[PDB]
């Protein structure tokens, strides 16, 4: 919300609205006339919604980060044995302050860290992710590495 | 159902990756180096993640440690500040919370704060045991343990604090024994005991990979100098969540109670029951402590949780130091309960936040807590502003104004209720954060 | 209007609006694009605020006269009351029985000394932030109609704090020169050395003693109020008076107490509540009386068998009431309230409980406003609070200094360092309101420091490595002032080097053995004495002057760097050339607008 | 309270809590101003806090007349 | 230039040897000037727009501290969501820049001046004729409050 | 008596200093007007 230029997939809980309802539709309105005041859209969706421990598994190399280590116990974070390392499939991150401010700086590769190697050969990209009923509480993110 | 520290997933993610690379790397940060000069005690949370790398499982070594440090500490240190200390109520009562309400936010995770306060208070006790009977074995094993609590992490330069206290009445024992059995076989122990810690040091890593890693660390990443150790208190007062209404409290209730003692027991010389010289050790351990956490590369807030173990045992002797029989003007205990009122004025003024996933539900996490509409501070500051007008009036009063039984009542022990209280809330937090 | 802001085209039903009150353009003129003659129903009708240009009246004059007559009249028999209970006449009104003491010639030539040295930093001096803020202000006040702040807060006025640039404005008219407006910080300076030198050292140890008779402790008194009023006191900013005010307060509640009267104390009350509307920062000034109260309810209620315990009550706080007549002379209490209202609305505020950022502001890393020199006048004073206090707490006496004047100077202290908790800005300038408690703590430390560390050797080692710790945080900041102080100083940008190394650390190293001998001191203590230190006549002077060596070494290093910039940067530009161009050729020179080349095309 | 057990014995306590001077050198022989410093505040100090203690009343047109320690002693012998 | 870094370059323009007048002679201790507030204990002889009867006088220069300073205080501190002349000199004029050093010493980042210019000019925009009068208000009266919003 | 004179010298004069110099932030002042 503070950031108004994100793409920020706004959600609309199912439950809410009643049972038979047949239609939705979008209203817009866009009443200020400052610059930089303005609004853009896409139709709406339903999603489907599988797990995270069964997308990811629990042996793809994750890159997870150093402050999201004993929530995910299960992920097998990805090794290195004789100065190689491996190449990771997904990287999990805190929520948007601290990934921002703490541990992009920490582990950034003017400074040794991790996100030298993953930055030269990999080209992440973000997906979409909720909690199962937090709707409106951000938990981190989740990258893909291609 | 309590709340982690945030070096938990650092610390679980390099030590699950220290059985392949063969070595105990940082892995997160600087260029492969490992941290070996420190770190004898990481190589034992690798071992433990061949069992299972759960969180009740994980997190057990910072469980006994507390639990070891209340056994110590309410019967070997608190039975020696004299026969008032014990045989009292409130003094127990007040170690106990004030134990507890410095070990909930701090020493739950991994980091090994928990274990640094316990190292800190061994050695104190086998050298307050060594000067009772004139020996000098725990004398030699004290010097071991300062040495192993070292090795753990550079901020372990605690218990260093713990051997210079205990200092004068160890040369009258060190000198009388010298006239006995020669003096090489006083100092041959004494040597091996205390270079002993390098072959745990150096036992994977060797001298050039040593000092490779130190230039790399320091060059690189944050080591702040001694004189900025004013960003470790800066830190404290912002209203974040590095330092909150549950990171202020076991701090400044330390500092509180270490600097209302020294006024008394520097115009009080000799206090009955209470044994002096134990009494001024245990607070030369606690300013030791604090100079001696000047110098260290890295000024977090995480490092006040190395108070958890002193301050309990300060303000069981407060507790007593305050009292009726040992204070025993009105307008004096009317000024150390205003005292009390303005620091809980001062400590919740600030936000209920947890760190990554222990705020989820948890009331007040983003703002001050504000019961209907107006701030908790301001209603603490309110009861400030009424005890201080009370003791203004007994300032300007015939010396016998205040003495039924009201004030008399409400003046015999507030720091356990105080930090009793504090303690509830604190449970409170996960209770309701867990239900909703 | 307020409560709406609307638009109606009349003729048309969905033309009509409305919005908030917060709604209200900004008006800075009228530009149409129209250019249609001058028909009838086209205008616009613009009302200026102007609400802070109010001026007295018929009334509010008369009462503002026979407000300040009433209170004359009460002071007056006041002081009557008090000649009458001294089995006096009120016929010999201050007839002197006792004959004057003189001045010694050591307290003499500190004057001539300390005095020279406020003169000489008037021409090099430093010329601190807040100097072209109120010189600008007073310069446009008197064609405004009111004290605006011209540069934020929408024009508001100052209402409380006011009175001082009301005279800064008076001077501004005859010229605004930088020697000619930065007189009155500097006698509030002379006056302020003068009144300790000669009544306050005398009140600490009158006899045979010390404290009066000890002229290492009148050299460190000076030195300690140099180091603290050098860096901190040079600009239009009003601690040069408030560092009085706290002072003049001090000296009349303790007449008050001796003497055993009560109208200086009714004096003090004015004093106390003129300094408290200099600045925020000024409640200061109440901390003496807050100190000195009780001895004041003993006298009033032991006299309340000739007069009652309303006379003198109704004195007390009539002269409390007094400082309305000089508040609301003109912005009565509506534009005060709105003028607080939007300056606490807008602007940076710090609440009560981060009082704490005063002092890191102070030691923080290169910021030039918490500079070397500045962290040593506030570790200085620090210090010598604490050690007095702790050499009062043990051993209850001190045996050549009253004990009575000092715990009210320890109180006075402490009360104000606390009392600095309410203030709306957290400054580390805000710390140049002592430089007058300095002078006399320094030299009580002095004088205590000499005697309990003259029976044992650790006190005496533990004296100065606690000095030398203190070196070491001071020398650990850049050597900077402000914005053209800076012009060719040693270490503007760096801390002090002596060969690519570091004094913080060739401190520190010192501070560390002298401890560790400190520590030897205390264990050889167990097969020897202590107290052998023959005081024959070198012992004497070598455990009173540790601080005075340090104190003066770092006041030579504020001026020597000030003197050396300007006389190796010539004919370049600096802020004493400026001056000394100012003083000569009359005053009418303009100092950087002169050495400033421009090129218009 | 006749001579000698409080007449020195509270006024060598009143000198020392106003002045700092040492009851030890505080002897009915010396003068206020020869051997001691004592000035006016001081003097009007002392006269005032010996009113508390015994009260009695010392203008400041009589304590002109008190030169020495001794002479405070005749003076109060008087009034006694 | 043989780095090849995107942000390594430098696009120069051809030499001149510049014609200098003092400041002093520039703008001269006549003409309304807007010193900020560091630069105005060292120009005493400029002096400020008034600003009579609430309505202020619109500058014609403006002196400045250095960058350090200007970026970190004069800006922010007298912006225009905060009450400062930027409400109005930045609304109603357009800024210049003018080439200006310290004589004698070349190596000093001091300040640096600017020259306004009318948006609208005031051949067909000129002045005000407000008007002026007065009132009786007692002290406890309050008209509504002052728009110190951002 | 010249005890009685100066002891209502500073009651009398004492309330009546209190009383009109606690009013003056309420009195009637003159402002000035502006109208374009
Ligand atoms: C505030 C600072 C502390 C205020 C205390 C005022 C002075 C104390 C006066 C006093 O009589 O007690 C001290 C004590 C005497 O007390 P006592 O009533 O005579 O009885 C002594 C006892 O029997 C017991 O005497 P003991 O000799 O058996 O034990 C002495 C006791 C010592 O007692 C104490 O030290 C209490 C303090 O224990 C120690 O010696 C511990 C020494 C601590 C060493 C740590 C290094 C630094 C200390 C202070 C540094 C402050 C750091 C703050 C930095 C923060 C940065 C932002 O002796 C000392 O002063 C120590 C002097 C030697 C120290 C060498 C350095
Ligand atoms: C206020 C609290 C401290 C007052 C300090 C005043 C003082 O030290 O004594 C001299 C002086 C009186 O001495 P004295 O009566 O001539 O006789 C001395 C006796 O012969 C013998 O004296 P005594 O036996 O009466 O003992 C006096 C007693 C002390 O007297 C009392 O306890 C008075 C209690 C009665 C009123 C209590 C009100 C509530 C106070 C609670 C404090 C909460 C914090 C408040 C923050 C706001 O002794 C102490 O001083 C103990 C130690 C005091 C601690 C000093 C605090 C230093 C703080 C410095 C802060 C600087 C920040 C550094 C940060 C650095 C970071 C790098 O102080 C006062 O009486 C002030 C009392 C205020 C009057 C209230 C009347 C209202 C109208
Ligand atoms: C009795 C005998 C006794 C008490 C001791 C003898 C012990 C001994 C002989 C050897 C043990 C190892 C030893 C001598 C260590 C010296 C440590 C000291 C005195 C101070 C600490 C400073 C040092 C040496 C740092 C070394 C390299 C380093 C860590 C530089 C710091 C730069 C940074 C940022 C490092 C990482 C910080 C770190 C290691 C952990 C971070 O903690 P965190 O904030 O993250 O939680
Ligand atoms: C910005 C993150 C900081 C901790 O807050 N990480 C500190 C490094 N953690 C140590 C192990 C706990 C490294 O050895
Ligand atoms: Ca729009």
């Amino acid at each position: 919300g503070e950031q108004p230029k994100a793409w920020r997939n706004l959600r609309f809980a199912r439950a809410k609205m009643p049972a038979d309802a047949v239609a939705v539709r979008v209203v817009a309105e866009d009443l200020s006339l400052t610059p930089e005041d303005w609004i853009a859209v896409t139709p709406p969706r339903v999603p489907d919604l599988r797990s995270l421990q069964e997308y990811v598994g629990s042996t793809q190399p994750v890159l997870l980060d150093w402050a999201v280590g004993l929530a995910f116990p299960c992920q097998q974070p990805m090794l290195h044995a004789n100065g190689i390392a491996e190449i990771p499939k997904f990287r999990i991150t805190p929520d948007y302050s601290a990934k921002k401010l703490d541990t992009d700086t920490w582990e950034d590769g003017t400074n040794g860290g991790l996100l030298g190697i993953t930055d030269l050969l990999l080209r992440a990209h973000v997906m979409a992710t909720y909690l199962s009923r937090d709707w409106a509480r951000d938990w981190g993110s989740l990258r893909k590495f291609d | 159902i309590g709340a982690n520290s945030s070096d938990d997933g650092y610390i679980l993610g390099m030590a699950r990756v220290a059985d392949h690379a063969g070595y105990m790397s940082n892995y997160f940060r600087w260029f492969g180096s490992p941290e070996d000069p420190f770190g004898w005690y990481y190589n034992l949370l690798a071992l433990m993640t061949h069992v299972s790398d759960a969180s009740l499982w994980m997190r057990l070594p910072d469980l006994a440690a507390g639990l070891v440090c209340w056994l110590l500490l309410s019967r070997e240190v608190l039975p020696r500040l004299g026969p008032a200390v014990e045989a009292s109520k409130p003094a127990y009562w007040a170690a106990a919370m004030v134990l507890l309400t410095a070990w909930m936010p701090f020493n739950n995770g991994l980091r090994p704060e928990g274990i640094i306060a316990l190292g800190s208070l061994v050695t104190y006790v086998l050298i307050e045991r060594s000067m009772r009977y004139s020996r000098l074995t725990p004398a030699a094993l004290a010097v071991v343990t300062a040495a192993f609590t070292l090795g753990v992490q550079p901020t372990g330069l605690i218990a260093v604090a713990a051997l210079v206290a205990g200092g004068r009445p160890m040369l009258r024992i060190l000198v009388r024994r010298h006239r006995l059995v020669g003096t090489l076989p006083l100092v041959s122990p004494m040597l091996a005991a205390g270079t002993v810690i390098l072959t745990v040091v150096f036992a994977d890593q060797t001298l050039s990979t040593v000092l490779e890693a130190t230039r790399v660390r320091a060059k690189i990443g944050p080591s702040q100098a001694w004189y900025t150790e004013n960003l470790r208190y800066y830190y404290l007062i912002l209203p974040t969540v590095d330092g909150s209404l549950s990171r202020r409290f076991g701090f400044l209730i330390t500092a509180l109670c270490l600097f209302t003692a020294v006024f008394i027991m520097l115009r009080r010389k000799r206090i009955p029951s209470v044994a002096r010289g134990p009494a001024w050790r245990l607070m030369g351990v606690i300013f030791g402590t604090m100079f001696f956490l000047m110098f260290t590369p890295t000024k977090w807030v995480h490092h006040f949780g190395l108070f958890a173990a002193v301050g309990a045992a300060m303000a069981a002797l407060t507790t007593v130091l305050v009292s009726p029989s040992v204070l025993r003007w009105s307008r004096n205990r009317m000024a150390f309960l205003a005292a009390l009122f303005f620091l809980l004025a001062l400590c919740w003024a600030t936000t209920n936040g947890w760190w990554y996933v222990s705020s989820y539900g948890v009331p007040f996490n983003s703002a001050m807590p504000k019961i209907d509409g107006i701030t908790v501070s301001t209603i603490f500051f309110a009861l400030f502003a009424i005890a201080a007008g009370y003791a203004a009036w007994l300032h300007f009063a015939p010396r016998g104004a205040g003495e039924g039984r009201l004030i008399r009542a409400l003046t015999t022990a507030p720091v356990p209720i105080v930090a009793g209280f504090m303690a509830a809330v604190f449970v409170a937090s996960m209770v309701a954060g867990i239900v909703r | 209007d307020t409560g709406g802001a609307g638009a109606d085209f009349m003729g048309i039903p969905g033309g009509a609006g409305t919005l908030p009150p917060e709604k209200k353009p900004q008006v800075g003129g009228i530009f149409t694009d129209l250019k249609v003659g001058a028909q009838p129903g086209l205008s616009a009708r613009v009302d200026i605020d102007t609400r802070f240009i109010t001026t007295p009246g018929a009334l509010k004059k008369a009462v503002m006269l026979l407000g300040v007559l009433a209170v004359l009249v009460a002071m007056v028999g006041l002081a009557a009351l008090d000649r009458l209970s001294r089995g006096r006449t009120l016929r010999d009104w201050l007839t002197r029985y006792r004959p004057r003491v003189r001045v010694g010639f050591a307290s003499r030539l500190a004057d001539a000394a300390v005095i020279a040295t406020l003169l000489l930093w008037h021409v090099i001096g430093a010329t601190s932030s807040d100097d072209g803020y109120l010189l600008t202000v007073a310069r446009v006040a008197p064609k405004a109609g009111y004290v605006a702040n011209y540069y934020r807060y929408f024009g508001t006025t100052e209402a409380p704090f006011d009175w001082y640039t009301s005279v800064l404005a008076q001077l501004a008219a005859v010229s605004t020169a930088g020697v000619w407006m930065r007189l009155p910080a500097t006698l509030a300076g002379i006056a302020c050395w003068l009144i300790v030198s000669r009544f306050v050292l005398r009140r600490l140890g009158p006899g045979p003693g010390g404290l009066a008779s000890n002229r290492v402790a009148v050299f460190t008194a000076g030195a300690v109020f140099l180091s603290a009023w050098l860096p901190f006191n040079n600009g239009l900013r009003p601690e040069p008076l408030i560092a009085l005010g706290v002072l003049v307060t001090w000296v009349l509640v303790e007449r008050s107490i001796a003497l055993g009267r009560l109208a200086p104390a009714a004096v003090a009350i004015i004093v106390a509540t003129l300094t408290a509307t200099l600045a925020p920062q000024g409640l200061i000034a109440l901390a003496p009386l807050l100190t000195g109260a009780r001895a004041i309810a003993q006298r009033i209620r032991r006299r309340r068998a000739t007069d009652g315990l309303l006379a003198p009550l109704a004195v007390l706080a009539a002269a409390l009431s007094l400082i309305t007549v000089v508040v609301f002379r003109d912005q009565t209490l509506a534009t005060v309230a709105e003028s607080a209202r939007i300056k606490y609305k807008v602007g940076p505020t710090i609440a009560w409980y981060q009082d704490f950022l005063r002092y890191y502001f102070l030691t923080v890393e290169s910021n030039v406003e918490g500079s070397m020199s500045r962290r040593f006048a506030v570790l200085v004073l620090l210090f010598c609070l604490f050690g007095v206090l702790f050499v009062l707490l043990r051993r209850g006496r001190v045996a050549g200094l009253a004990s009575g004047p000092a715990w009210r100077l320890i109180g006075t202290t402490a009360v104000g360092l606390l009392l600095l908790t309410f203030t709306p800005t957290k400054w580390a300038v805000q710390f140049g309101a002592f430089a007058g408690l300095a002078g006399v703590l320094g030299a009580v430390t002095a004088f205590t420091f000499a005697r309990i560390g003259l029976h044992s050797r650790r006190n005496l080692t533990l004296y100065v490595t606690a000095l030398l710790f203190v070196l070491a945080w001071a020398t650990s900041g850049i050597n900077g002032w402000f914005y053209v102080g800076n012009y060719g100083v040693p270490w503007y940008d760096i801390q002090p080097v002596i060969a690519s190394h570091p004094v913080t650390s060739m401190f520190l190293t010192l501070s560390i053995l002298t401890g560790l001998l400190a520590a030897w001191y205390h264990f050889r203590m167990d097969y020897a004495g202590h107290t052998e230190v023959k005081d024959n006549r070198r012992n004497r002077i070598l455990a009173s002057t540790p601080l005075l060596v340090v104190a003066v070494i770092m006041v030579a290093g504020e001026v020597g760097s000030m003197a050396k910039a300007a006389v190796f940067r010539y004919p370049l530009y600096t802020t004493a050339k400026a001056n000394l161009t100012a003083l000569s050729t009359g005053l009418s020179s303009c100092a950087m607008a002169d050495d400033v080349l421009a090129e218009p095309d | 309270a006749a001579t000698q057990e409080e007449i020195i014995a509270g006024l060598a306590e009143i000198i020392e809590e106003v002045t700092g001077i040492e009851p030890s050198e505080v002897t009915p022989e010396k003068s206020f101003v020869d051997d001691l410093d004592i000035d006016s505040l001081s003097m009007v100090e002392i006269a005032v806090q010996t009113e508390d203690k015994y009260g009695v009343k010392i203008p400041d047109e009589d304590l002109a007349g008190l030169r020495t320690v001794g002479d405070v002693v005749a003076y109060i012998q008087k009034l006694e | 230039d043989p780095n090849l870094s995107p942000e390594q370059w430098f696009a120069f323009t051809p030499p001149r040897v510049p014609v200098l007048e003092s400041l002093q002679r520039l703008i001269g201790s006549a003409t309304p000037v807007l010193m900020d507030i560091a630069t105005a204990a060292n120009f005493p002889c400029q002096r400020p727009f008034s600003e009579h009867l609430g309505i202020a006088e619109l500058p014609q220069y403006r002196i400045l501290p250095d960058h350090k300073q200007t970026a970190a205080s004069s800006n922010l501190w007298q912006s225009s969501s905060t009450g400062g002349p930027f409400l109005f000199t930045q609304a109603l004029l357009r800024t210049s820049t003018i080439a200006t050093y310290l004589r004698g010493d070349w190596y000093r980042d001091w300040g640096s001046v600017e020259q306004y210019h009318r948006l609208v000019p005031a051949d067909q925009a000129p002045d005000a004729v407000v008007e002026e009068g007065v009132i009786t208000v007692p002290g406890w009266g309050r008209p509504g409050p002052i728009r110190a919003l951002p | 008596r010249s005890h009685r004179i100066a002891r209502l010298a500073a009651v009398v004069s004492g309330i009546a200093g209190l009383l009109l110099c606690g009013i003056v932030p309420l009195l009637p002042v003159n402002q000035t007007t502006a109208t374009i």
